[PDB]
RNA sequence: CGGUCCGGCCGGGAACUCAAAGGAGACUGCCAGUGAUAAACUGGAGGAAGGUGGGGAUGACGUCAAGUCAUCAUGGCCCUUACGACCAGGGCUACACACGUGCUACAAUGGCGCAUACAAAGAGAAGCGACCUCGCGAGAGCAAGCGGACCUCAUAAAGUGCGUCGUAGUCCGGAUUGGAGUCUGCAACUCGACUCCAUGAAGUCGGAAUCGCUAGUAAUCGUGGAUCAGAAUGCCACGGUG
């Protein structure tokens, strides 16, 4: 970093929606290299956000992303995941869905 | 712990039991077999169990059958 | 519902509620429900009194009560009153079956004090 | 007429057999939905057949040995791209743009002496 | 190691093929026979009068050149340091420092 | 009948020389041979200490590579057998014959 | 392609995967820009690989009288009916404490039950030991194949699908202890491994301080080997996900 000035890696996007930004979101929640169990929680959390908390699933995540703002998007997604773990609900898909609901209404 | 096909006992100590039954009880018998299984024909005798430097006599009791003679001799002195 | 195991099981599933009796784990609770004919996911609700007393008879084969406390205790009293080496381990609160006493003996020794 | 292309990964190896016309996928005498348990693994083999349009247009008969979930899926994705270069030979400009023809050669780093892992060092004391 | 310690190892092997090779092999089978002599085989008691030093559990695999009981290898029959001194002088065939 | 020769050695450049001497002799005398096949190399790997005391981390990394060659001969021609059975081969090559 | 008892199993096929002997291929080679027309850099094309591609082997003169008379080699000194040698048992595993190094945890990214898919790399003849049979199980009996790309260890685990528990000292976590046993070996008390029943400590994410790591890395999942009669949370390797 003192001499070695290089860029940052560009991972493959979301296979479901074609979103580059959502591919970085599932990697933060992913622990122990478990991609298969991480993306199932994120997909089920957004479907709760889409069907019962407002349409335009890709736009509904962006409104929740906008209030908590490369590094600006990185710190915003990290604050959602880490605050979702310390909640009172039952599952990780239910906790992160309520965090995106609160971030959409900036509270 | 040990398998059921034959409880282990040393040959020299088994000979010491047989003469003790016929000729009656004697002075406490010095031995080194800390690994022998106690049989019911030993009840009443006093066997001096070696514990590293000395021999401690153990009066055999009815409920000692099945245990080892090494389970009655501490090998270290603690203070 | 009061069993011969007088302590009242919680109002939950059958295989979990039988575990609260001293002497019945997870495996033995499965053996009682298999021998009686009651499913393991049936709660205390709808478990009729004709289905509770048939669990009293199946558990009656095993002594699981404060009577089981004294039988474990007097088995240790057989060791300590005999004067054996293993009986000396229980009287001072030291590990028996080969655990070291240099460090990491906190369960047997009790809390630390210099 | 068969069109063949070899793709592989860390410990996988996949063959690709192209026959003109269907939407059939037969992997290890199983179906696409039956063999691949992961939905992501189902779509990464569809990614090279995105710029080149397939609906009901070509057969693929594939087998694979070794590797895992994405190791087998990375082997097939490499194997399809060489089959399309075998098939048409003009498609290369779109395939070089996608980057799917490049063989990912990032193998596992060896377990080193003195360390419990490849880079993970046992815990260090200052003084 | 010491010369007396290697003399102990020769004494155990010379008794191992003597006593426990064929005699204790039979005594291990008859005690294991489920078909006959289920109660009074008494092969264990006859094993007690045999000498102890014939046991394969009591012998220690040691270096044939120096006698070190640590770092043994069954491929070489030597200790870990003496494998190096034969390797660097080419005395072990095909053995070389590797890279992978 | 069928006779086969398993050829195994440490050196890769030495095993194929003795392999080529057998197959070329067999083709010259009129035998039917389906070539030599390369069987997978069973390579052992040895990691031992270089120090007799502490500084545990410094070690040596050894290997022993054991190559394998198999030559299958279909017809037991007497001119084939009498030539190949007493050949002058390298000392570092072990032969295994199945008659 | 023929043949179906749906097994490459049997005729066969030599294509392909794999197996390993040799060789080609990457050399700033080409283009553009920057740079004193230099070395070099930046950008792009071609290419499987591009700017020492990825990894290993490979560690200069010296520094610390660093470590090794207990691998071995070796100057000198010392003992010698003893500082030697044999055997039994005990100790090296002790226990009021202290320190460093690890494993498993404190859980719903989980626990459990059922169903089920995908590895690589090694080991094996005083050995690996299938099938069959019995036991809840550790295993035991019977008994092939295999000095091995054939046979065996050997069903990889995470994952996937369904059901369940619903945030608690719990169906979390498994310590400790008792009872009943397996196997190894002259022999499992001191001091072995493992299974079964039962018991269910502390612990609900950890202060000052401190460590590893820039990519197939970290994290995590299992497997194998050396040592070994038996005795791996250590160490050496190997892949899976990432
Ligand atoms: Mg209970
Ligand atoms: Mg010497
Ligand atoms: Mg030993
Ligand atoms: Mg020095
Ligand atoms: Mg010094
Ligand atoms: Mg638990
Ligand atoms: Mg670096």
């Amino acid at each position: 970093p003192r001499r070695r000035v290089i860029g940052q890696r560009k991972i493959l996007p979301d296979p479901k929606f074609g979103s580059e930004l959502l591919a970085k979101f599932v990697n933060i929640l992913m622990v122990d290299g478990k991609k298969s169990t991480a993306e199932s929680i994120v997909y089920s959390a957004l479907e709760t956000l889409a069907q019962r908390s407002g349409k335009s699933e890709l736009e509904a995540f962006e409104v929740a992303l906008e209030n908590v703002r490369v590094r600006r998007n990185a710190l915003a997604m990290r604050w959602i995941v880490e605050a979702a773990r310390k909640r009172g609900d039952k599952s990780m898909a239910l906790r992160l869905a309520n965090e995106l609901s609160d971030a959409a209404e900036n509270k | 712990r040990s398998l059921k096909k034959g409880p282990f006992i040393d040959l020299h100590l088994l000979k010491k039991v047989e003469k003790a039954v016929e000729s009656g009880d004697k002075k406490p018998l010095r031995t080194w077999s800390r690994r022998s299984t106690i049989f019911p024909n030993m009840i009443g005798l006093t066997i001096a169990v070696h514990n590293g430097r000395q021999h401690v006599p153990v009066f055999v009791t009815d409920e000692m059958v099945g245990h080892k003679l090494g389970e009655f001799a501490p090998t270290r002195t603690y203070r | 519902a009061r069993i011969a195991g007088i302590n009242i099981p919680d109002h939950k599933h059958a295989v979990i509620a039988l575990t609260s009796i001293y002497g019945v784990g997870k495996t033995r609770s499965k053996a009682i429900l298999a021998a009686a004919g009651i499913a393991e996911d049936v709660k205390i609700s709808e478990l009729s009194e004709g289905q509770i007393d048939t669990l009293r008879d199946e558990v009656a084969k095993f002594v699981v009560e404060g009577d089981l406390r004294r039988e474990i205790s007097m088995s240790i009293k057989r060791l300590m009153d005999l004067g054996c080496y293993r009986g000396l381990r229980h009287r001072r609160g030291l590990p028996v079956r080969g655990q070291r006493t240099k460090t990491n003996a906190r369960t047997r020794k009790g809390p630390r004090k210099p | 007429n068969q069109y063949y292309g070899t793709g592989r990964r860390k410990s996988s190896a996949a063959r690709v057999f192209i026959k003109p016309g269907n939407g059939k996928i037969v992997i290890n005498q199983r179906s696409l939905e039956q063999y691949f348990g992961r939905e992501t693994a189902r779509m990464v083999v569809r990614q090279p057949l995105e710029l080149v349009d397939m609906v009901e247009k070509l057969d693929l008969y594939i087998t694979v040995k070794g590797g895992g979930i994405s190791g087998q899926a990375g082997a097939i994705r490499h194997g399809i791209t060489r089959a399309l270069m075998e098939y048409d030979e003009s498609l290369r400009s779109e395939l070089r743009k996608a980057g799917f023809v490049t063989r990912d050669a990032r193998q596992v780093e060896r377990k080193k002496v003195g360390l419990r892992k490849a880079r993970r060092r046992p815990q260090f004391s200052k003084r | 190691a010491k010369q007396s310690m290697k003399a102990r190892e020769v004494k155990r092997v010379a008794l191992a093929d003597k006593y426990f090779a064929k005699r204790a092999e039979l005594k291990a089978i008859i005690s294991d026979v489920n078909a006959s002599d289920e109660d009074r085989w008494n092969a264990v008691l006859k094993l007690q009068t045999l000498p102890r030093d014939s046991s394969p559990s009591r012998q220690r695999n040691r270096c044939r050149q120096t006698g070190r009981p640590h770092g043994f290898l069954r491929k070489f029959g030597l200790s870990r340091i003496k494998v190096r001194e034969a390797a660097m002088r080419g005395e072990i065939p095909g053995l070389k420092k590797a890279s992978w | 009948q069928r006779i086969r020769i398993r050829l195994k050695a440490f050196d890769h450049r030495l095993i194929d020389q003795a392999t080529a001497e057998i197959v070329e002799t067999a083709k010259r005398t009129g035998a039917q041979v389906r070539g030599p096949i390369p069987l997978p190399t069973r390579k052992e790997r040895f990691t031992v200490l270089i120090s007799p005391h502490v500084n545990k981390d410094a070690r040596d990394q050894y290997e022993i590579r054991t190559h394998l060659r198999l030559v299958d001969i279909v017809e037991p021609t007497e001119k084939t057998v009498d030539a190949l059975m007493r050949l002058d081969l390298a000392a570092g090559v072990d032969v295994q014959i199945s008659l």
